[PDB]
């Protein structure tokens, strides 16, 4: 007989991967795009833009 | 010190997915309107 | 370094003489084109022309540049 | 080393360029992000009537 | 204007890409010769001096060699230019579909 | 005449360079590889040589 009321958790696993940054004028990460996911990101990241 | 615990009825590990989540600063250094690509072990997008 | 570019300094000539005569060559290039004629010419101060309008190639003298809103434009478009 | 006017996020110490070049870096006592630039160069032309 | 975005864009690429190139190594152990300077006495680091040498001028030939053929080209684009102001613009050329 | 001038002083002077490049030791102990078949043994000449 116990309680422990109400919670939740995630737990990950990280993997090396390439990935291409967006940074703002306040050098503040925005967004990310991968090179090994879509032949759109591919494209995305390869073009650098 | 500590106890042992008894056999009860739990619930299986589900699975989820991830949405855009994982991402971390790979340096201390800073970059202004700059795509930068590096090498650094982050999580993948929808896995 | 330099003590080990001394035995490549006729390479490094050879590439100094051939961005001297590439920016020289792109200095000529502009005065075939654009300097045709040694005459600088005005426009009357009553534009009648019988209809044509010229306004958008002739320059404007209500802003500080010489440059005509198509050239402006133009400078504008492109970085 | 110039007075910038561009502020650092507090974790992080240099400053690099789209040519990968640090020309920004943070003095590590009162906090002031100062600029790098290249001393001077150039060459000596000769006008010959 | 496609023409005058591409031309600067690439002259402006491969100045970036002779400025990443200054960043490559060439097969030594390092990229700049400071710290193999540093590191390494000048009696046995020659070697990675020399090559390090070697694939900058090999950079800087291909660049020179690149910039001549594209000073070339803007020079037969300024003659077509040229001859098209002379007779376009300096009077009425009567060949067809020229002008 | 300036055009029909250029078109031989630039083939003269490179000319002049190539004739040039032979007097530099290119990152070896010497420029004639007379001197290293001479002094030296074949299997360290060789080397020069290439
Ligand atoms: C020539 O064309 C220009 C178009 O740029 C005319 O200028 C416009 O004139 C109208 C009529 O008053 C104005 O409402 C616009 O604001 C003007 N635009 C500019 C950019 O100035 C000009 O009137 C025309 N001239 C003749 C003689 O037809
Ligand atoms: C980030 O930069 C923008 C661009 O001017 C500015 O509006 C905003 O206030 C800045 N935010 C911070 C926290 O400095
Ligand atoms: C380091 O100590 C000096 C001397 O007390 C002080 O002026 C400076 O602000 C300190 N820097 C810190 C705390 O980051």
């Amino acid at each position: 007989g116990w309680t422990a009321g109400a919670a939740a958790y995630y737990v990950g696993y990280l993997q090396p991967r390439t990935f291409l940054l967006k940074y703002n004028e306040n050098g503040t990460i925005t967004d990310a795009v991968d090179c090994a996911l879509d032949p759109l990101s591919e494209t995305k990241c390869t073009l650098k833009s | 010190q500590c106890v042992n615990l008894t056999t009860r009825t739990q619930l299986p590990p589900a699975y989820t997915n991830s949405f855009t989540r994982g991402v971390y600063y790979p340096d201390k250094v800073f970059r202004s309107s700059v795509l930068h690509s590096t090498q650094d072990l982050f999580l993948p997008f929808f896995s | 370094c330099s003590n080990l570019l001394l035995q490549y300094g006729s390479f490094c000539t050879q590439l100094n003489r051939a961005l001297t005569g590439i920016a020289v060559e792109q200095d000529k290039n502009t005065q075939e084109v654009f300097a045709q004629v040694k005459q600088i010419y005005k426009t009357p101060p009553i534009k009648d022309f019988g209809g044509f309008n010229f306004s958008q190639i002739l320059p404007d003298p209500s802003k500080p540049s010489k440059r005509s809103p198509i050239e402006d434009l133009l400078f504008n478009k492109v970085t | 080393l110039t007075e910038s006017n561009k502020k650092f996020l507090p974790f992080q110490q240099f400053g690099r360029d789209i040519a990968d070049t640090t020309d920004a870096v943070r003095d590590p006592q009162t906090l002031e992000i100062l600029d790098i630039t290249p001393c001077s160069f150039g060459g000596v032309s000769v006008i010959t009537p | 204007l496609g023409k005058l975005q591409d031309v600067v864009n690439q002259n402006a690429q491969a100045l970036n890409t002779l400025v990443k190139q200054l960043s490559s190594n060439f097969g030594a152990i390092s990229s700049v010769l400071n710290d193999i300077l540093s590191r390494l006495d000048p009696p046995e680091a020659e070697v990675q001096i020399d090559r390090l040498i070697t694939g900058r001028l090999q950079s800087l030939q291909t660049y020179v060699t690149q910039q001549l053929i594209r000073a070339a080209e803007i020079r037969a684009s300024a003659n077509l230019a040229a001859t098209k102001m002379s007779e376009c613009v300096l009077g009425q050329s009567k060949r067809v579909d020229f002008c």
